[PDB]
């Protein structure tokens, strides 16, 4: 338990970070939401298949100190493990984007969000593409929108682990 | 000329005064009969003689219900393209300018899309999933029904149609990878248009109003509500947030409570509660107001 506060803070640090994005990066299709939802963990993630409550699994055909000691499930263990790999993947991308952004003004990545993904990664644990100035801004926005949806999934899981 | 239905055809016209209308022949659906006559629903008398009747379609008068003489029927529909863009005249947009407003009360897969009609005569609607690609979510929709509740916008009231849709239930996923791509075909008399939309359930979630709103006097009152029954379960996973005000997502003079209850201070006032997804900044519920003693 207690990993809920870290997921909530990650939700807060991400939301006010995307607010910093769609504000500074105006007219970049960032606020327009026309940017395609691009999952960067799609190749090696089991989050969407496993991070679901056991009540929804009605058909047979379908570590870290965050899992509740009262209820242990292999599917929930896979969920927490996949969440860790997702955060690490986003950490490496964000750190690389931040290097290019720090040199070139309009946008800067929140240090609170960067330390929030790491503190939640540690509780779960118990090389980057090439882009030009205009393109590195677009990439950050596409990542932030997908990262917001992923943190929402993490918060649903952590809320489900607590109080149940 | 492309085939929308067996005896209903749609012809696309450049809708430019100099452009020549497309010339396409239509024959009577009876093969062996000879010495027939032809009429149109916009003409009084006979206008054809042969077993096959050529036609040049530049204007709306050149379209209609062409009936043999009653051996068979054929219908012509026009889809205007003006300067390369297709007409959007049958439907009326909302203030958002979206022509299709979809919303889901939960994450089950059910959702309803609604649209406004400028002018409600001889309207036929057909909505379906717009992508046949294998990597595409399948959605089956029912038939469209007119709503007794009209909609007002820009000092004018419009009639509203809606349809209930349901994603073909697969094994559950925690997120949505690909968007739901729908397409609507609208058919005013002798006019064809089609409108399309793409959305994620996570963005169309509009929670139903809170239920069982009660209040108990405190030292200062404790206002208590309950999650909507239409909302997804488990409520622990599908957490909701609640905005409360005393007297979408307006939240003017309103405060947030992530629990089913809070303690407010009011005299002779009316307390209101709305709901929303606790994590995704989706649409907010309608207000469930109640007076405060
Ligand atoms: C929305 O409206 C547009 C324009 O009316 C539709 O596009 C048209 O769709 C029809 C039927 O799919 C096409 O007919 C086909 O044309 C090909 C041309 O080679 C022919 O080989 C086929 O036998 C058939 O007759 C038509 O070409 C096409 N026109 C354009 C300009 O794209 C569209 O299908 C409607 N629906 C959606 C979801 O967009
Ligand atoms: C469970 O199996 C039944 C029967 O095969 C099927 O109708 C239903 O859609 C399945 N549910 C899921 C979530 O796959």
């Amino acid at each position: 338990a207690r990993c809920l506060s870290q997921s909530r803070n990650l939700l807060k640090t991400t939301d006010d970070m995307v607010k910093t994005a769609r504000e500074k990066l105006k007219h970049y299709s960032c606020t327009a939401e026309d940017i395609d939802h691009e999952d960067i963990t799609r190749d090696q993630t089991s989050t969407l298949k496993t991070c679901l409550p056991l009540e929804l699994h009605k058909n047979e055909s379908c570590r870290g100190s965050c899992l509740p000691p009262q209820k242990t499930s292999l599917m929930m263990t896979l969920c927490l493990g996949s969440i860790y790999e997702d955060l690490k993947m986003y950490q490496t991308e964000f750190q690389a984007i931040n290097a290019a952004l720090q040199n070139h003004q309009q946008i800067i990545l929140d240090k609170g969000m960067l330390v929030a993904i790491d503190e939640l990664m540690q509780s779960l644990n118990h090389p980057v593409g090439e882009a030009d100035p205009y393109r590195v801004k677009m990439k950050l926005c596409i990542l932030l929108h997908a990262f917001s949806t992923r943190v929402v999934t993490i918060n649903r899981v952590m809320g489900y682990l607590s109080s149940a | 000329m492309w085939e929308l239905e067996k005896d209903v055809y749609v012809v696309e016209v450049d809708w430019t005064p100099d452009a020549p209308g497309e010339t396409v022949n239509l024959t009577c659906d009876t093969p062996e009969e000879d010495d027939i006559t032809w009429t149109s629903d916009q003409r009084h008398g006979v206008i054809g003689s042969g077993k096959t009747l050529t036609i040049t379609v530049k204007e709306f008068l050149d379209a209609g219900q062409y009936t043999c003489h009653t051996l068979s029927h054929s219908h012509l529909l026009l889809h205007k393209k003006e300067n390369g863009i297709w007409s959007t005249e049958i439907l009326k947009n909302f203030k958002n300018k979206t022509f299709l407003k979809c919303e889901a009360p939960n994450y089950s897969g059910r959702f309803t899309c609604s649209w406004l009609v400028q002018r409600n005569m001889d309207l036929k609607f057909n909505i379906k999933s717009s992508s046949s690609s294998p990597d595409s979510r399948a959605v089956t929709c029912g038939m469209a029904s007119l709503s007794a509740e009209k909609v007002t916008l820009d000092q004018r009231d419009y009639e509203k149609y809606s349809v209930s849709c349901q994603e073909d239930v697969t094994c559950p996923t925690a997120e949505e990878t690909l968007p739901i791509e729908l397409a609507l075909e609208a058919r005013q008399q002798n006019k064809y248009e089609n409108y399309s939309t793409s959305f994620f359930i996570r963005d169309i979630i509009k929670p139903d109003p809170p239920k069982n709103l009660q209040m108990k006097p405190l030292k200062q009152v404790e206002v208590s509500w309950e999650y909507p029954d239409s909302w997804s379960t488990p409520h622990s996973y599908f957490s909701l947030k609640f905005f409360v005000r005393i007297q979408g997502c307006n939240q003017k003079g309103a405060f947030l409570v992530e629990k089913t209850s809070t303690e407010v201070q009011c005299k002779g006032g009316n307390v209101c509660v709305q709901a929303q997804d606790r994590y995704y900044n989706s649409s907010c519920s309608k207000w469930a107001c109640v007076p405060c003693r």
